[PDB]
């Protein structure tokens, strides 16, 4: 048997860590109480979300 | 009188949703220019068509 790494280990830090980017982009954008906090998300959502608010204004 | 007319004409002019006017009938029986399509299925060839009337 093997110990020079935990394999099984390394893959549930993967895991993990892909997942608590996840997360943390979830906290980030409903705490923002709005869906498209960066470019990226939705850009065209964004775009147009941008120009109604400037025809708003 | 002539004021309201012109002031309906103003609206139509004017309407906008998208950055496109609707009022003006670019979506009609017989638009030419281009025509409206929603697509609403998760499928390319699900495309659903809605028209408007020239309101000038």
């Amino acid at each position: 048997m093997i110990i020079n790494h935990n394999l099984a280990a390394i893959n549930s830090h993967r895991v993990l860590k892909f997942q608590n980017e996840e997360v943390s982009k979830n906290m980030e954008k409903l705490s923002s109480g709005m869906r498209i906090n960066r470019a990226g998300d939705d850009a065209s959502g964004l775009a147009v979300s941008e120009k109604m608010r400037t025809q708003v204004n | 009188v002539s004021q309201l007319i012109d002031e309906v004409d103003r609206i139509a002019s004017q309407a906008e949703f998208n950055k496109m006017n609707l009022l003006q009938g670019d979506f009609a029986r017989g638009s030419r220019a281009t025509s409206m399509w929603f697509h609403i299925g998760p499928n390319m060839h699900q495309r659903e068509r809605v028209f408007i009337a020239t309101m000038t």
